[PDB]
RNA sequence: GUUUUCGGAACUGAGGCCAUGAUUAAGAGGGACGGCCGGGGGCAUUCGUAUUGCGCCGCUAGAGGUGAAAUUCUUGGACCGGCGCAAGACGGACCAGAGCGAAAGCAUUUGCCAAGAAUGUUUUCAUUAAUCAAGAACGAAAGUCGGAGGUUCGAAGACGAUCAGAUACCGUCGUAGUUCCGACCAUAAACGAUGCCGACCGGCGAUGCGGCGGCGUUAUUCCCAUGACCCGCCGGGCAGCUUCCGGGAAACCAAAGUCUUUGGGUUCCGGGGGGAGUAUGGUUGCAAAGCUGAAACUUAAAGGAAUUGACGGAAGGGCACCACC
RNA sequence: ACCCACUCCCGACCCGGGGAGGUAGUGACGAAAAAUAACAAUACAGGACUCUUUCGAGGCCCUGUAAUUGGAAUGAGUCCACUUUAAAUCCUUUAACGAGGAUCCAUUGGAGGGCAAGUCUGGUGCCAGCAGCCGCGGUAAUUCCAGCUCCAAUAGCGUAUAUUAAAGUUGCUGCAGUUAAAAAGCUCGUAGUUGGAUCUUGGGAGCGGCCGUCCCCUGCUCGGCGCCGGCCCGAAGCGUUUACUUUGAAAAAA
C-alpha cells in the first residue's frame, strides 16, 4: 500500500537470484568505476547513472559488477551531491507546486497534494537526520526553498 | 504492515489445514518460524518441511498431517514464569493430555514441557495442539 | 485442487506466473546483442531500455523507448544473451 | 482489547477508567449527584413525621388506591411519600407521628402499580407495623 | 651538583600488518526513469440548441392552465409561424453498476499549467514504515457579510382553486435566493449506515487501465509498425454471478470469514428506553449556529431480523346472473 | 462495676502506683459445638416367602404410623459442696430434687411461574389488599383476608441499604460498532503505540540399552601437586549496554 494513496500497486523491480556477474560482460569494476564518474561529471543523479548504464553497456547492477553501490561511488570520489537525490526531487516538486499556486489560489486541489509533498519531504528530512546526511540545524522551510534548486 | 511475521506462517498452516491442504507456502521466512515448525515436528503434528532460498528472506513449504486442530501466535510475547506457565497452560491448550505451547527461553525456542524439566522460563511465542 | 507440487512447479505453470509471486524471484527480462545492418559493432541493450540507445559512430539510433519493451529500429536483428 | 501492544499499560488502563463512566451502576455510585439528591442522604432507614395521609391512585392496568404517607423526613426536612403494607395498616397511623421508613426493595427506583413512591413505613411511633398488624404489640397512646 | 636506563601517563610522525572495514535489496516504503491512462483540479478560450426579453413581418381570436375550473395574458394583436438581436443559466441524446478524485465532487471545443494512480523496470536510497492525542488542509446544499449580474426556477408573500377548514398538496405571479467574485459557516441518510494497514482461505465469465504473448480479418497499402477486432496470461481498480470455505440473531457477507480452537498492528467510538444532543460552563462564529456536554427525574421494556395471519387508497391472476354484458 | 492477681510500664524501687491492662455486667455484630426426645408391646399398613386364579393363612424376617400403653434415659431449670478466682461469676466435677399433652409447648417466611410446597374449604368482588419481575383481585381467587394442610431454612428466619459473585451487562484474560447503542465527512500530521529478513556451527571426552544424560570450544598482577626466565593450575581486577528467565541474599509479627 502507498504513502499517500489508497494505490496498492505491485510494480516492483525484481532481481535475479544468481548474484554472480554474466560471461559476455567485458568492462571490469574500474572502467565502470570511470563511465560512472564521466555521467556524475556530466550532471546525472545514481537513479540517471543506474539506467543509462543498463541500457546502453550492458550492466545490469553496479554492485553486482563492482563490490559497492553507484552513490556509494560517487561518495567516496567526492562526486555525490550534498543533499540526497531523493529529497532534492521532493523539493524540486515542492517548488513547482508552489509556483504554479501563487497565481492559482482557486487550485485547491494543487494545496491538498502539496501538503502531501510537504509531508513526503519533513518525513524523509528526519530520516536523514537520524543518519546524520543532513545537518541537525538543516530544516526545509518553503520561504527558503527556491535556493535550494 | 508485516509486523508478527510468525503469525502470518502460524494462521497461513491453521488457514491450509483447514482446508485440508497436503503442503503450504509461508512466504516470509525466519529463524524464530523454522524453530517453531521443528518443535511442531519433533511431536509430529507437521510433516517434514522445506525452506526455499532466495537471496532475501526464505519462503518455506510444510508437509501437512491432518494432526494439527490449530497452531497460533500469542502476540504480544508476554514473559511466562515458571510459576505462571500452568495458567498458560490451563486457558491455552484444550487438555492437560496434549497439546504444547512453544515459549523462547534462553536455552532455546521449545515446548512448555522442556521449558519444565530444564527449570528455565521465557517469552511465550505460541502454542499448538 | 489440494495437492500440488509447490516446491516443483511445471516451467508452464511458473512462465504463467507474475515474476515476484514465483517460487523464487526471477525477472521477465534480457540482453539483446542488438547489431544494425548499417554499422559493425553488435551493441548490449535491454530489453526494457526506456531510453533512446544510439549508435556509438552515429549509423542509427537503434530503439525507442515504450511501456515495456522498447521498439528495435527496423533493419536491427536481435540475439537474447544469457549466462 | 483493541491495542494488544506490550508496552500499552496506561492507554487501556485510561480507555476503561474513562469508559467506566458510561455504565450507569458506575456513574451513579462514583458521583455526588445520585448520593445528594437520594432523600435518605445514602442511609438505609430514616425516622419522620407523618404531616398527611395520601391515596395513591394504583397503574394503567389494575387499579386499587395504594394507601401511603406524606412524611417530612427529621435529618433532612425533605419531602417523601411513603407507602405502608399490609390491609388496614393507615388505621395504625395517627397524623404528626414519627415513623421509622424504609426503601421499597429497588434500590430508589418506583415498585409495582405505586407511582413515584419508593419507601415503606416500618414502625410507627417506635412500634413495629408488623407487631402492630399480627397485634402482637399494642399501640402506646 | 646532576642527567639517564628504568617504571608510568599525555602530544604526535612514517611504515608494515588486518582476506583490511558497506548482509541483502522485502510480493515494505520513498524517489528517478519510460510510454500510456482518466467527466482528476486550476486558468483561459470556444461551441450548442433551449429559455426569457426585444424588434420586424404574416394571419387570426383566443391563449395559458387544470381531475374540473379560476387567477394571468389578449383585437393597444396574446398564443402561433418566420428572420434576427441581447442576456444569463445549463451542458441533453452519446452516458455505462464505465472512469477519475482523500472525501465533498467531476461531462461542449481547444490551449496552457502544475498534479496523480496503475502498469513497465536486472534504476536508485536502504527501514526511511503502519496507525495516530496536539495541530492542520479540503469539505454538498442551505444560511451570513461586501460587490457584480439577474435567464430560468422559486423559501416568504399576494392571489386563484380544492376543502368542513387548507396559512398545504394543484395553478398564476413572485422577494430573498438560485449564478459569478472576495470573506465566512463546517454541517448532510457527508451512506458501503461497513476506520486504516497487512497476511491467508473458493470457483466462474465479464468490464476499465498498463504490460506481455498468439492463428486469423481490416485500415495508413508499398512492406513494416502502429491502431480496430479476435484468443489467452500477469498486475492494479469499480463491479457481478456462483459455492455447505466459514461466519452470523437472521437478513445476508469472498468479507461482516480465518473468534471459547478466543492475542497480526493501531486510531476513533457504544453500554436498556426516555430526559437530551436538553440545562450549564468553556470555546469558534458578524449571525444562524457548530465542537465539548450532564443531572434530577421517568421507565419494563424500546429495539433488530425473520415467520404466520389480518390489512392496503399496491401489482398480477381467478370465479360467480346473490356480478356484469 | 471489681482488681493490680495475670500482662507489662513508671519510680529512689524484691515493698508503692497504673480506667495501660485484667475480671465481671450489658451484648442474636459475628464465629464454633449443639437439646427440643429415644426404645419396646400392641392395634394397622407396605415389602421379602410356602401357598392361592381372586380372597385369605402364618409371621419365623423387616419397614412405617396412632394424645394406645409400658418403663428405662439424660439435661433445661432448681440447688448443697468443691473447683474456679485478687474476691467472685461462668465452665468442668458432683449429693439431692428435676419429664408424657415429655404444656420443660420452635420459630421465621412461604405454597401461580422464576422457586421447594394445595388447582382444598370459608370471606371479599379491579374494593380491600398482595405483588423484587411477569402478574393476581370485577361472583367456580392455585396469588388478597383467614382455617386446615404442605414446603424451606432452623435457634434462628425475614426486611432496607452499601458492596462482591452471577457481569463475557466495562471485556488484560474477554465484549461490542452493516441493520439492535455504536466508525470521526475526508485526509495529512507530532508525541503515544507497533515495526521485515539477516550476524555459530560442527564435533572432542565419557556412560545406558541407532537414540538418549554430562565436561570443553575469550585474555593479562599475586602463589601451590610440580619442574631445568617460563610451561599446567589457584586468587584478585578489566571485560557492549538493558529488558527477560533461573538462583541467591534480604524482606516485622498478626
Amino acid at each position: 500500500g502507498r504513502m499517500h494513496a489508497p494505490g496498492k500497486g505491485l510494480s516492483q523491480s525484481a532481481l535475479p537470484y544468481r548474484r554472480s556477474v554474466p560471461t559476455w560482460l567485458k568492462l571490469t569494476s574500474d572502467d565502470v568505476k570511470e563511465q560512472i564518474y564521466k555521467l556524475a561529471k556530466k550532471g546525472l543523479t545514481p537513479s540517471q547513472i543506474g539506467v543509462i548504464l543498463r541500457d546502453s553497456h550492458g550492466v545490469a547492477q553496479v554492485r553486482f559488477v563492482t563490490g559497492n553501490k553507484i552513490l556509494r561511488i560517487l561518495k567516496s570520489k567526492g562526486l555525490a551531491p550534498d543533499l540526497p537525490e531523493d529529497l532534492y526531487h521532493l523539493i524540486k516538486k515542492a517548488v513547482a507546486v508552489r509556483k504554479h499556486l501563487e497565481r492559482n489560489r482557486k487550485d485547491k486541489d494543487a494545496k491538498f497534494r502539496l501538503i502531501l509533498i510537504e509531508s513526503r519531504i519533513h518525513r524523509l528530512a528526519r530520516y536523514y537526520k537520524t543518519k546524520r546526511v543532513l545537518p541537525p540545524n538543516w530544516k526545509y522551510e518553503s520561504s527558503t526553498a527556491s535556493a535550494l534548486v | 504492515v508485516r509486523m508478527n511475521v510468525l503469525a502470518d506462517a502460524l494462521k497461513s498452516i491453521n488457514n491450509a489445514e483447514k482446508r485440508g491442504k497436503r503442503q503450504v507456502l509461508i512466504r516470509p521466512c525466519s529463524k524464530v518460524i523454522v524453530r517453531f515448525l521443528t518443535v511442531m515436528m519433533k511431536h509430529g503434528y507437521i510433516g517434514e518441511f522445506e525452506i526455499i532460498d532466495d537471496h532475501r528472506a526464505g519462503k518455506i513449504v510444510v508437509n501437512l498431517t491432518g494432526r494439527l486442530n490449530k497452531c497460533g501466535v500469542i502476540s504480544p510475547r508476554f514473559d511466562v514464569q515458571l510459576k505462571d506457565l500452568e495458567k498458560w497452560q490451563n486457558n491455552l491448550l484444550p487438555s492437560r493430555q496434549f497439546g504444547f505451547i512453544v515459549l523462547t527461553t534462553s536455552a532455546g525456542i521449545m515446548d512448555h514441557e522442556e521449558a519444565r524439566r530444564k527449570h528455565t522460563g521465557g517469552k511465550i511465542l505460541g502454542f499448538f495442539f | 485442487p489440494l495437492a500440488k507440487d509447490l516446491l516443483h512447479p511445471s516451467p508452464e505453470e511458473e512462465k504463467r506466473k507474475h515474476k515476484k509471486k514465483r517460487l523464487v524471484q526471477s525477472p521477465n527480462s534480457y540482453f539483446m546483442d542488438v547489431k544494425c545492418p548499417g554499422c559493425y559493432k553488435i551493441t548490449t541493450v535491454f530489453s526494457h531500455a526506456q531510453t533512446v540507445v544510439l549508435c556509438v559512430g552515429c549509423s542509427t539510433v537503434l530503439c525507442q523507448p515504450t511501456g515495456g519493451k522498447a521498439r528495435l529500429t527496423e533493419g536491427c536483428s536481435f540475439r537474447r544473451k544469457q549466462h | 482489547g483493541k491495542c494488544r501492544g506490550l508496552r500499552t499499560a496506561r492507554k487501556l488502563r485510561s480507555h476503561r477508567r474513562d469508559q467506566k463512566w458510561h455504565d450507569k451502576q458506575y456513574k451513579k455510585a462514583h458521583l455526588g449527584t445520585a448520593l445528594k439528591a437520594n432523600p435518605f442522604g445514602g442511609a438505609s432507614h430514616a425516622k419522620g413525621i407523618v404531616l398527611e395521609k395520601v391515596g395513591v391512585e394504583a397503574k394503567q392496568p389494575n387499579s386499587a388506591i395504594r394507601k401511603c404517607v406524606r412524611v417530612q423526613l427529621i435529618k433532612n426536612g425533605k419531602k417523601i411519600t411513603a407507602f405502608v403494607p399490609n390491609d388496614g395498616c393507615l388505621n395504625f397511623i395517627e397524623e404528626n407521628d414519627e415513623v421509622l421508613v424504609a426503601g421499597f426493595g429497588r434500590k430508589g427506583h418506583a415498585v409495582g402499580d405505586i407511582p413515584g413512591v419508593r419507601f415503606k413505613v416500618v414502625k410507627v411511633a417506635n412500634v413495629s407495623l408488623l407487631a402492630l398488624y399480627k397485634g402482637k404489640k399494642e399501640r402506646p397512646r
